């Protein structure tokens, strides 16, 4: 779902 | 407290005066009245109030001696009608008998307050706020005036601190018993108004003392204000101000998950007679019940916003080692991954608009995960809406430090604050 395709990016963003 | 000869206070549907003189009020039906003891005053020729003081009791003195406060709420300026804002002086509360007395005057960003004794003499003393700053504390919002004269000096006090003086040693008599009338009067658009709280006579000149004590009894509420003073509401669409950062907003990076922080626009005529940021910039935020619609100290929120019609969420990641991380914004969701829960917070002591944002592990969880702020990140340089832990220590300080990057006021939308161009 959404939530967890953006947690993807979001991971990337907090640079890990 | 002491000395008051008329206290205008709003009582089961009216405005009264709770003074104990029983003065008599008459509001005519175009005035807007709320138990937020808030009144308007609009164009019409019904907006008005008229107030008969009771001759008896009350007495003019030989000399001055007397006070008149009240809360005030004045609109900005239009765009396109700035010059006849910067020149049009409107009468707002008169109070005049056989030609002498006293009157509440605006002129645009200009508060008059204008003194006629029983000789013709007149004298005036005013406040005037900056119509060029890019953000500010006066255009719009709630503030609190207060107007002392004894025999030597007229003095304005905003906000409980001194901003103006005027000699009046040369007023006589001046007789201040006749009926007051609040109305708006002159060469006024009709949009023009005005909103009031709070009106009060005293029949002493209030010390600088006094008045800072009354500023503040009148400014407490258990419940947060948005950005023009009045209450914070949940279900209500908010812009997002930074007191740390005033030219800064947040708007969701593209294709990111994530708050960037922009650079407020500022009016783009070159009209040399104004300057502001615009205030309806960034994403529209939503505050939601985790648990009326008042917003109180202590309170259990979500912080949501508008993605589209899409409503989403403001969270922090369960992991972070560093001072300060990036904010995930992203639909609502259950993932145990992400704290979901703020506390909304009022830390300073002294009258403010501002507020913080607590992050909770949950509603009885006592350990504070950080607070809600802008931090620059090194990747190029460049801000982000963040949680930080190093504001838990810094928002202990006093006094209370005002221009942390962890104060943030709601702004709606209003019809006192136009931008569009």
């Amino acid at each position: 779902d959404a939530f967890s395709k953006l947690k993807e990016k979001f991971m990337n963003e907090l640079h890990k | 407290l002491n000395n008051i000869i008329l206290n205008l206070r709003y009582k089961d549907n009216n405005l009264i005066d709770l003074s104990g003189y029983g003065a008599k009020v008459e509001v005519y039906d175009g005035v807007e009245l709320n138990d937020k003891n808030q009144f308007k005053l609009t164009s019409s020729a019904n907006s008005k109030i008229r107030v008969t003081q009771n001759q008896n009791i009350i007495f003019n003195s030989v000399f001055l001696d007397f006070s008149v406060s009240f809360w005030i709420r004045i609109p900005k300026y239009k765009n396109d009608g700035i010059q006849n804002y910067i020149h049009n002086e409107y009468t707002i509360i008169n109070c005049m008998k056989n030609n002498s007395g006293w009157k509440i005057s605006i002129r645009g960003n200009r508060i008059i307050w204008t003194l006629i004794d029983i000789n013709g003499k007149t004298k005036s003393v005013f406040f005037e706020y900056n119509i060029r700053e890019d953000i500010s504390e006066y255009i719009n919002r709630w503030f609190f005036v207060t107007i002392t004269n004894n025999l030597n000096n007229a003095k304005i006090y905003i906000n409980g601190k001194l901003e103006s003086n005027t000699d009046i040693k040369d007023i006589r008599e001046v007789i201040a018993n006749g009926e007051i009338i609040f109305k708006l009067d002159g060469d006024i658009d009709r949009t023009q108004f005005i909103w009031m709280k709070y009106f009060s006579i005293f029949n002493t000149e209030l010390s600088q003392s006094n008045i800072e004590e009354r500023y503040k009894i009148q400014s407490y509420s258990e419940y947060l204000k948005d950005f023009w003073g009045n209450p914070l509401m949940y279900n209500k669409e908010y812009y997002m101000f930074n007191a740390g950062n005033k030219n800064s907003y947040i708007k969701l990076k593209k294709d990111s998950p994530v708050g960037e922080i922009l650079t407020r626009s500022k009016y783009n005529q070159n009209s040399k007679y104004i300057n502001y940021r615009d205030l309806y910039i960034g994403e529209k935020f939503i505050i939601r019940r985790k648990s009326d619609d008042i917003v109180r100290k202590e309170d259990y929120i979500y912080l949501d916003f508008f993605n589209l019609n899409q409503e989403w969420r403001v969270y922090t990641y369960k992991y972070f080692k560093k001072e300060e991380e990036k904010l995930f914004l992203a639909p609502i969701s259950d993932s145990d991954e992400f704290y979901n829960t703020i506390q909304i917070k009022e830390y300073d002591e002294q009258p403010t608009y501002s507020c913080q944002l607590l992050f909770k592990k949950d509603e009885e969880s006592t350990d504070e995960i950080g607070l809600i702020g802008i931090h620059r990140f090194y990747e190029e340089y460049k801000d982000y809406f963040c949680i930080s832990k190093w504001y838990l220590k810094e928002v202990k300080r006093k006094p209370y430090n005002l221009k942390l990057g962890c104060n943030w006021q709601f702004i709606p939308k209003d019809e006192g604050w136009t931008e569009l161009q």
